[PDB]
């Protein structure tokens, strides 16, 4: 069966699950397996947060996963993790060999063929293809179209060097992103996934191919749930494209059509009163307020939000570095509570 | 073996690496003769035990945040007189005072956490080394 | 869609061409603007073999 | 004698309360304690 | 006349091989690449010209 | 200030490390190549331009 847990941020849909898997395992700790799915970078923080009860300081029965370490156990217990793995570059080598003896073939290609910034295109575009589920005969088969012509002239000296990747690998090697299809048909063989409960929260969307992992664990585990970021998202019809949600909505609207799809019982629960932002006005007038238009104005007095202009990145980060030490100095916080984002990392890396 | 060699849980070279005896051995064993008689067993056994900063640096403090510590035990079963832990090992041999403290921080690591996880006592472990089919219990 | 307008100088136009249609000459796609210095150098020296 | 004497002293002379612990790796290994 | 061709032919290849571009080189491959025939001046545009 | 920027810009490029990249500035100079001096105020500030 599936619950699809629905929320905007600062709902509590994370805690929540936290403290179910804690619930849980204070109630068997030696019972059917748990298995906690996030993203790579959330996976040790879950670990961290699970730990922390006075209660029991750990867990055993609950396992943080993601898509990759799931796919590491599962074919660890199941077979298939025994064959080589290949890095992106080892690809991008056995691609460059391929070009070297079929770039007499190309349609388009042969000319860029020489080039080494073209083999990783190459590369980028396979990966894309493989985690959008199409094999190299998918991309043969592939509304008139001004470009037509010419897509499919690449799409014909792609398929080329696609067919011989796949033909070369085959029965020796295994691609970087063969893991997750290679689970997903493991997946029902599995005996840990038979009676596990499944949580899978922080994702905003999936690739099809995570899709088909997502689909099997909602036929041979005994319950998971779906925990999204959205307000009130409709299983009728994808959102809009200027929606807030968009994204998490169209997740939605596809990992419940699916649960249709194969008959689930699922189960509905709406987080709508904020928990993050209980204590601070400014902050859940602007979580709010956010896509509202027009917006309505902020009416009372300015202590939690801060515009900032600094004279270069070089003030930006030197006027942040004191704002931190007032923070911790004087507002009794600790650096572990602060978070620095930036949309573009590499243009303050190294000056951080 | 056979089976794991063509569900490619064990490539051929794994395989052939493969002393039958010093396995089959370990059946013949008390603690094996146990463990095929209990209540209740499990292998591969994966777990996270957070300690307080303290215990392992000086000067840690009761608010700073616990250390993680993560390991995987290799097996647990119960019987009608208790938990017991199993542990297999490749270790050279052919020693036992040396062996007990080579590995005796990390079955207590064990112990504390199944004691703190499960909120279950712990009755004795064992350590099984493949090299002369030797068992020693701590 | 103001951010991918085509509203710049005629040079960055043409980056944008190259960008999209370097395999219709022999340019590889990560190419790289020179700065002054070290494409002058770069003259230099095949000027001087 | 100047407006900002006590505070700029106090601020010279603080140090961060849980500064021992902030080299310390979180996630230990069994191998690693 | 022939040295300055030998010139601008090597350092094209001096820069291909480090693969960097002049700001002249942008106006030149792009006008290279939106042309297709070239017939002393009458340009047919190719399919990135279209 | 901006030697230390310019130095990120040009380890980014193609003079990585000390030697490459005080070889580049060395022949740059020599070449009668220079740069400008940095600046303190921002065009935007007010300022006589
Ligand atoms: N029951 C609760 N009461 C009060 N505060 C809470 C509660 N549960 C969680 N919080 C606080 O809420 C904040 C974030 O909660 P969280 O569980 O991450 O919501 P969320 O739905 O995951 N937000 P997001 O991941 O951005 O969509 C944290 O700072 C928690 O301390
Ligand atoms: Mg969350």
């Amino acid at each position: 069966g599936a619950e699809f847990l629905v929320g905007r941020s600062g709902s509590g849909k994370t805690k929540l699950i936290i403290n179910s898997i804690q619930d849980e395992l204070r109630r068997a700790p030696f019972g059917k397996p748990i298995i906690f799915l996030v993203p790579d970078q959330m996976t040790f923080l879950m670990e961290y947060e699970l730990a922390k009860t006075p209660d029991m300081g750990g867990m055993i029965r609950a396992q943080v996963f993601s898509f990759s370490r799931l796919a590491w156990r599962v074919l660890q217990h199941t077979g298939g993790m025994s064959r080589p793995f290949l890095t992106s570059t080892g690809v991008q080598m056995l691609l460059r060999k391929l070009i070297e003896e079929h770039k007499q073939e190309f349609k388009v290609y042969q000319k860029a063929s020489d080039k080494s910034g073209f083999t990783a295109q190459v590369e980028r575009m396979l990966t894309e293809f493989k985690r959008y589920c199409l094999e190299p005969e998918d991309i043969r088969r592939m509304s008139e179209y001004r470009g037509e012509r010419v897509l499919s002239e690449k799409l014909h000296d792609l398929s080329i060097l696609y067919q011989q990747m796949e033909k070369s690998l085959a029965d020796q090697y295994l691609h970087s992103e063969d893991y997750l299809t290679l689970l997903a048909e493991h997946i029902p063989l599995a005996e840990d996934i038979k009676g596990a409960h499944i949580y899978v929260d922080g994702f905003y969307q999936f690739t099809p191919q995570e899709f088909r992992v997502l689909e099997q664990l909602m036929v041979h585990a005994e319950h998971i749930t779906f925990s999204l970021t959205a307000d009130k998202p409709s299983y009728e019809r994808e959102p809009h494209e200027l929606e807030l949600f968009r994204m998490t909505g169209k997740t939605y609207y596809r990992l419940h059509q699916k649960a249709k799809e194969l008959n689930l019982d699922i189960t509905y629960k709406e987080l709508s009163g904020t928990e993050r932002h209980t204590k601070t006005p400014e902050l859940a007038h602007l979580e709010a307020q956010y896509e509202a238009r027009p917006a309505i104005p902020y009416a009372e007095k300015q202590e939690a939000l801060t515009v900032m202009q600094a004279a270069n990145r070089r003030a930006e980060l030197e006027g942040i570095a004191r704002e931190i030490h007032a923070l911790v100095r004087e507002k009794g916080y600790r650096y572990k509570d602060v978070a620095i984002l930036a949309r573009q990392p590499e243009d303050y890396k190294d000056m951080v | 073996v056979h089976r794991l060699y063509e569900k490619e849980l064990l490539t051929e070279e794994q395989k052939d690496a493969i002393d039958i005896e010093e396995i089959v051995q370990f059946f013949h064993t008390e603690i094996g003769g146990q463990l095929i008689g209990a209540k209740w067993k499990d292998r591969e056994i994966p777990f996270s035990l957070a300690l307080p900063a303290k215990e392992i640096y000086p000067d840690a403090h009761e608010a700073d945040e616990p250390l993680l510590v993560q390991g995987i035990i290799d097996c647990l079963y119960e019987t009608e007189d208790g938990l017991y832990l199993l542990a297999y090992k490749s270790d050279r041999i052919e020693a036992a005072p040396i062996l007990k403290k080579r590995y005796e921080t990390q079955i207590q690591l064990y112990t504390k956490a199944v004691e703190q996880i499960a909120k279950t006592k712990v009755k004795g472990c064992a350590l099984y080394f493949f090299d002369g089919g030797h068992i020693l219990t701590l | 869609l103001l951010n991918r307008a085509s509203i710049s100088t005629l040079h960055s136009f043409c980056l944008q061409v190259l960008k999209k249609y370097y395999y219709l000459i022999d340019l590889d796609p990560g190419f790289r603007i020179a700065d002054q210095t070290e494409g002058e150098l770069i003259g230099d020296e095949v000027l001087d073999e | 004698s100047f407006a900002f004497d006590e505070k700029a002293r106090e601020q010279l002379s603080w140090t961060y309360p849980h500064q021992e612990v902030t080299q310390i790796r979180t996630k230990q290994s069994v191998s690693e304690i | 006349v022939q040295l300055v061709i030998s010139y601008g032919k090597r350092f094209e290849a001096a820069k291909q091989e480090k693969s960097i571009i002049d700001f002249s080189d942008l106006e030149h491959y792009c006008l290279a690449i939106l042309t297709a025939e070239n017939d002393k001046g009458e340009r047919e545009p190719s399919e990135a010209a279209r | 200030r901006v030697l230390y920027d310019r130095a990120r810009q040009y380890e980014s490029t193609a003079f990585r490390g000390l030697f490459r990249f005080l070889r580049f500035i060395e022949r740059m100079q020599e070449r009668g190549d220079d740069l400008g001096t940095a600046r303190g105020l921002s065009e935007q500030e007010d300022v006589v331009r």
